[PDB]
């Protein structure tokens, strides 16, 4: 019981993994001027 | 909110053949008469909001004032249906001194050609009404005109920033029967659940 | 309300300084990354173009002093004139356009840093072995942190319904993920915790994750 | 197509550019609508314009068939 | 927060500060889950690398 | 401060309105059931009872 | 070089210092563009200074090259 709970334990930290990402990234990549504006303040 | 009063002049009358080229005049506030047209229902702790213009006239005496301002009223608030409520906010606007024998006010239309919207409510309309009211003293009827600005209430804020975190927390405490006993964590998320709710109660 | 100064021509020059508030519509859709477009429309109160000739010349920001939170991009100007049914007479303004730009150094590693330290954290409770009794700890508090987190992050957004600002987005997307890892470990916790006389592992579900693990550990 | 327009002063008659041959004319009453009265703006469009609750709006296909209201 | 600056033109120096901390505390709770990963381990089945 | 209404016999009627914020003792020790009793003291300034 | 310069009231005709070979001025419209004119700041600088995008220059390298504008 315990190996097959380990193990999809870490297939769902994946997906999580995934799925935060491109979310992040999507969401911060979306806006307009996103990309001039760190040009500028960074 | 701009007013708008249109009155005509006796006294300021002339010909245009004689004068040409002068076929308007302006005056400031305290040269001519002007109307005693005030908020009845004002809370503004000036009572009077507008900011006194100049008033325009034509060879036949027609004069045209638009006093703008920033007007407070009272109007009565019903929250039982927050956030899904409508609102009814009356403007009640009258001569404070003057009767329906010496200054007959007419109502006409309100205008939207400039409204800006303001992202937390919709403007139904406002509509308005001349009404009238008779006293002991005399059979003279005294007028006023009511505009009654109705909006309802925008709930896209509230329904994604109030009522999805309480319904995941409400979720969450749910989880906690699935949880095993032989885990002990299941007071330690129950508790935590209602501690976070606590913290949300702030921004409630 | 100053002075007015005239040479011996009659060449009268006004200089009025002051505090202006005016009316402009803001759209937060792209918070924090949003360009505004607010105008000012000046103009006379009783005059016609054939008594008030109105001319624009250019506006001057040799005194402008940057604040810290918006760029100006410009502030070009427009004559415009109305034409109205009473006559042929038209009727000019003048609008000046300010345009400026959010500046994303503040909300950048003030909003969002601690945001992503949050999720990732929340990510973290998967690694974390069922023996220790900390999982549902972790989880939890990591929610309980971002329950916090909202207090600043509403102190310092817009509340407007006409839209769905970006970060409101992302913050209930993070809230959202943050959630759904709780429910998972609660499941797989389930599991652990388990007594082998009083039940058995459903046999699709064995076969295929043992299979994924046994390839993806090698 | 000849249509009037506002956006020249004075009202000029431009002769409108190709695939849009319908004059148009919108009226309003804005705040200065008791002495001014309303509102007018002229043009040339592909296909004559959504009225709002508030604006008049008076289409032709014809040749200076939208004149400010004097002449 | 509600002591200090928000300005874009500069990154204050308490704001650096308070950044360095939270990044060693949160790298803190990464490294020790990663020794409690070892601590709680079945001997049969892996066994913990040479180098 | 509104204008001063006169008829013939010269009877005079004043209405100036206003939001006005008057000094009251409050107690809260049966908060929050708790009534108050705030007064408003109106007089002349500078005239008597005969005058 | 003899450079004129706006710092001493009286302008003045100061003889400039080694490594400054370039007088120069600048010029701008303040607030007071309409009754005063355009701003107006003279000097001798190693090699003549940037340009915003609201100030005007006109650099020279010879004796007296920038006086003010009325001389
Ligand atoms: C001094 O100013 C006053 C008011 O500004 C002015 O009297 C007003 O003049 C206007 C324009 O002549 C009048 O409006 C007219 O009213 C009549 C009757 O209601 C209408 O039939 C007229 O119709 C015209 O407008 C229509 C709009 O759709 C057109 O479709 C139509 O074809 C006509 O062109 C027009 O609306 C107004 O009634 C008077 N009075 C008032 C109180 O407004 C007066 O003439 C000015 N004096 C001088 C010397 O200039
Ligand atoms: C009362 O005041 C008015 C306004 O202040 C004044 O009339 C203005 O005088 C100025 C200066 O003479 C005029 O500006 C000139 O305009 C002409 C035509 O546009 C230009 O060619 C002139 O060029 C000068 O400035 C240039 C700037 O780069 C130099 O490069 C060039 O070499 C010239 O020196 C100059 O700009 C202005 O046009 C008038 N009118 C107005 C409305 O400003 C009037 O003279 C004063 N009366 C008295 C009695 O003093
Ligand atoms: C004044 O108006 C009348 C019409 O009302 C006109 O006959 C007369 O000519 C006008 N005045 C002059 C100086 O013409």
């Amino acid at each position: 019981w315990k190996f097959a709970a380990c193990v999809v334990d870490r297939l769902c930290l994946m997906a999580f993994s995934v799925f935060t990402i491109i979310c992040t990234i999507g969401i911060l990549m979306s806006a307009p001027n996103f990309v001039e504006a760190v040009s500028k303040d960074f | 909110i701009w007013l708008q009063m249109s009155w005509t002049d006796h006294y300021l009358q002339w010909n245009v053949s004689e004068y040409p080229g002068v076929k308007t005049v302006r005056f400031p506030d305290g040269q001519i008469w002007k109307p005693d047209i005030l908020l009845y229902n004002s809370a503004d702790e000036r009572f009077d909001a507008t900011f006194h213009t100049n008033v325009l006239v034509n060879s036949s005496g027609h004069c045209q004032y638009l006093p703008p301002g920033i007007f407070k009223s009272s109007c009565y608030i019903d929250v039982r249906w927050f956030p899904f409520d409508v609102q009814h906010c009356k403007l009640k606007f009258g001569s404070w001194s003057y009767g329906g024998w010496s200054l007959d006010l007419q109502m006409q239309e309100a205008d939207i050609s400039g409204y800006i919207p303001n992202g937390e409510w919709d403007l139904v309309g406002i509509p308005g009404k001349r009404s009238e009211r008779f006293y002991e003293c005399c059979k003279e009827p005294y007028p006023d005109v009511t505009f009654t600005v109705t909006m309802r209430r925008r709930t896209l804020y509230y329904g994604l920033n109030l009522l999805i975190p309480c319904v995941l927390i409400s979720a969450l405490a749910l989880l906690v029967f699935l949880l095993p006993a032989d885990s002990g964590e299941k007071i330690s998320l129950g508790i935590t659940v209602l501690l976070s709710l606590t913290v949300f109660m702030l921004l409630v | 309300h100053t002075n007015v100064l005239v040479n011996s021509s009659g060449h009268c020059q006004y200089l009025p300084p002051g505090i202006f508030k005016s009316s402009c519509y803001i759209d937060v859709r792209w918070f924090p990354f949003d360009v505004q477009h607010c105008k000012l429309k000046f103009g006379s109160w009783s005059y016609g173009g054939w008594s008030l000739d109105l001319q624009m010349q250019e506006a001057d920001i040799s005194g402008y002093i940057p604040n810290g939170e918006w760029d100006l991009v410009g502030i070009p100007g427009k004559r415009s004139e109305r034409f109205y049914e009473c006559c042929k007479e038209p009727y000019p303004d003048v609008t000046f356009t300010v345009t400026m730009r959010r500046r994303t150094l503040y909300y950048g590693l003030n909003l969002l840093i601690p945001c992503v330290l949050i999720s990732a954290l929340a990510l973290l409770v998967f690694l974390l072995p069922a023996d220790s009794g900390e999982k549902i700890s972790l989880g939890i508090t990591v929610l309980l942190s971002l329950t916090v987190f909202m207090l600043l992050v509403a102190e310092i957004m817009p509340a407007t319904s006409d839209s769905v600002p970006l970060i409101a987005q992302y913050f209930a997307s993070t809230m959202i993920i943050v959630g759904l890892s709780v429910v998972v470990t609660v499941i797989v916790l389930q599991y652990h915790h388990h007594d082998p006389d009083g039940g058995k592992m459903p046999k699709w579900t064995r076969v295929i994750l043992l299979n994924w693990c046994a390839w993806f550990l090698r | 197509i000849v249509c009037h327009t506002t956006a020249t002063s004075p009202i000029s008659a431009v002769t409108c550019p190709p695939g849009e041959n319908l004059c148009y004319r919108k009226m309003w009453c804005d705040v200065f609508c008791s002495s001014r009265g309303k509102v007018v703006e002229l043009g040339c469009a592909a296909t004559c314009p959504s009225k709002k609750p508030y604006e008049e709006v008076t289409c032709c296909s014809t040749d200076k068939c939208n004149p400010h209201p004097k002449q």
